[PDB]
């Protein structure tokens, strides 16, 4: 039952926790209410950690929509980069990266809501409480990528946001 | 890929 | 203590065209036009492409010159693209020799034997020009294209207008950022093959990938610019003028995969450099940026 200081599972834990931290910061910096995100933190954690460990998680998706129209105002994708090696490489959680992009994302509508989904590889293990979902349309939108947002020894989440035109 | 939501 | 912002301002400035380089470009055009006019019916020529949009990086290479052919040369227009290009190649090989003349997809490159020193300086001289045979159909041009073997329509005016409009909406930092990435694209560390081909694709993608106005931070603009290029280099990128082949048509699948990989690595190197500065390792940050871009990025 040896526990290694540097390991894939430590890197997975770091990236899991700080992807969720980063999404919470996006919600806060966007002026939204984090309660709904709080209420599902543990279930979001269990699923993200599981599917990272098997290489099955493709993206973490946070839809931010206008409740009056149900349309996306923006969508934040955290694409997973499976470039891990050794486990003793450099790491970071670049909150300042998100604050620079969120200025460019633009003001959100009053009382905008959000929804988290997980993009997975078909052969993924089932995780209790998770079912096939649906995307809100991104027609007329393109994605802006920001670079490595959450990093630990090559395993990374790279944030991006969808915008109009 | 298959997108998943919580239930 | 050189700050990251100050370093990028210096780097931006060192990619800017100056007046001696400008006059040397015009002198090479005169030289090349006057020779080609002894071998073809040429009504006029003009400097075009990224050079005229002030989106060409330095040292100045592959400066596009359209050589507008007279109606008496219009027979080339009904023949396959390789015919006029081979003729331009043979004519230029006579004057400059076989080593200095390189046949390209839509032009002939003429290299003037200019030495590029270790700081990427050339003594204010252009390195090469791209001779483009062109027919003026009225409001636009047609040029040869060996990929299809046909003549393709092109309109430099539209590309200049779109660059100007993107530049105005980015606090006049848009063209500088584009030159920086084209400078990385020319870094010798990539070997003989540029990561992105043609370099114009960097500019075309920038029209859309540089989004939301200038935010004030070069490190972040560069990090996001590379990250967005890598993620979108596989999209279809049509001619912004809507006249010719897609600008993303010149790389095959393996080369496009390499393009995304090297673009991604550039994004990762920028992240590493940002991390250095965040941890107070200012010199390592500057040295990281220089390793990413090349010698024109300063250390002091
Ligand atoms: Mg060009």
């Amino acid at each position: 039952s040896t526990v290694a200081t540097y390991s894939y599972t430590h890197s997975v834990t770091y990236v899991t926790d700080n992807i969720l931290k980063s999404l919470k910061d996006i919600i806060l910096l966007s002026g939204l209410d984090p309660e709904h995100f709080a209420d599902r933190w543990e279930s979001n954690t269990r699923a993200i950690k599981t599917w990272l460990g098997t290489g099955d998680l493709r993206k973490v998706i946070l839809e931010i929509y206008n409740p009056a129209t149900d349309k996306l105002v923006t969508r934040w994708d955290i694409d997973i980069v499976y470039g891990w090696s050794d486990g003793d490489g450099s790491f970071w959680t670049d909150t300042e990266q998100l604050k620079y992009a969120i200025k460019k994302a633009g003001l959100l509508p009053s009382q905008a809501k959000y929804k988290l989904m997980l993009d997975t590889k078909p052969g993924r293990p089932d995780v209790e409480g998770w079912s096939k979902g649906s995307y809100r349309s991104t027609d007329g939108m393109v994605k802006q990528s920001l670079g490595s947002t959450v990093e630990h020894s090559g395993l990374a989440g790279q944030a991006g946001y969808w915008r109009q035109r | 890929a298959e997108v998943m939501e919580f239930n | 203590m050189l700050s990251i912002d100050e370093a990028f301002r210096k780097f931006k400035s060192r990619l800017e065209l100056n007046e001696r380089e400008q006059k040397n470009a015009s002198q090479r055009q005169n030289e090349v036009r006057d020779y080609l006019q002894t071998k073809f019916g040429i009504a006029r020529s003009f400097l075009t492409g990224s050079y005229a949009r002030y989106t060409k990086t330095k040292p100045l290479k592959d400066i596009d010159i359209f050589f507008v052919l007279k109606d008496s040369e219009k027979h080339y227009h009904g023949k396959a693209a390789s015919v006029v290009l081979d003729d331009f190649h043979s004519a230029l090989v006579e004057k400059y020799g076989s080593a200095a003349v390189r046949k390209q997809a839509r032009s002939i490159n003429v290299d003037f034997g200019v030495h590029i020193d270790a700081e990427d300086n050339t003594d204010y001289r252009v390195v090469s020009v791209d001779a483009v045979p062109a027919f003026d159909t009225g409001d636009q041009y047609e040029i040869p294209d060996t990929a299809s073997g046909k003549w393709i329509k092109t309109d430099p005016e539209i590309h200049k207008d779109k660059a100007t409009a993107a530049h105005q909406a980015y606090a006049n930092e848009w063209k500088g950022l584009v030159r920086m990435v084209k400078y990385w694209n020319n870094n010798p560390k990539h070997g003989d093959l540029k990561p992105v081909k043609p370099s114009f694709l960097i500019e075309v993608m920038a029209l859309e990938c540089l989004y939301g106005g200038w935010g004030g931070s070069f490190d972040r603009e560069i990090q996001s610019f590379f990250a967005t290029l890598a993620d979108r280099v596989h999209d279809e990128w049509p001619d912004p003028a809507g006249l010719g082949p897609a600008i993303s048509n010149d790389m095959d699948a393996a080369r496009k995969q390499r393009a995304q990989q090297l673009l991604f690595q550039a994004s990762q190197d920028a992240s590493i450099a940002i991390d250095h500065a965040r941890r107070g390792r200012n010199i390592e940050a500057l040295r990281a940026w220089r390793a990413l871009f090349g010698p024109k990025f300063p250390l002091s």
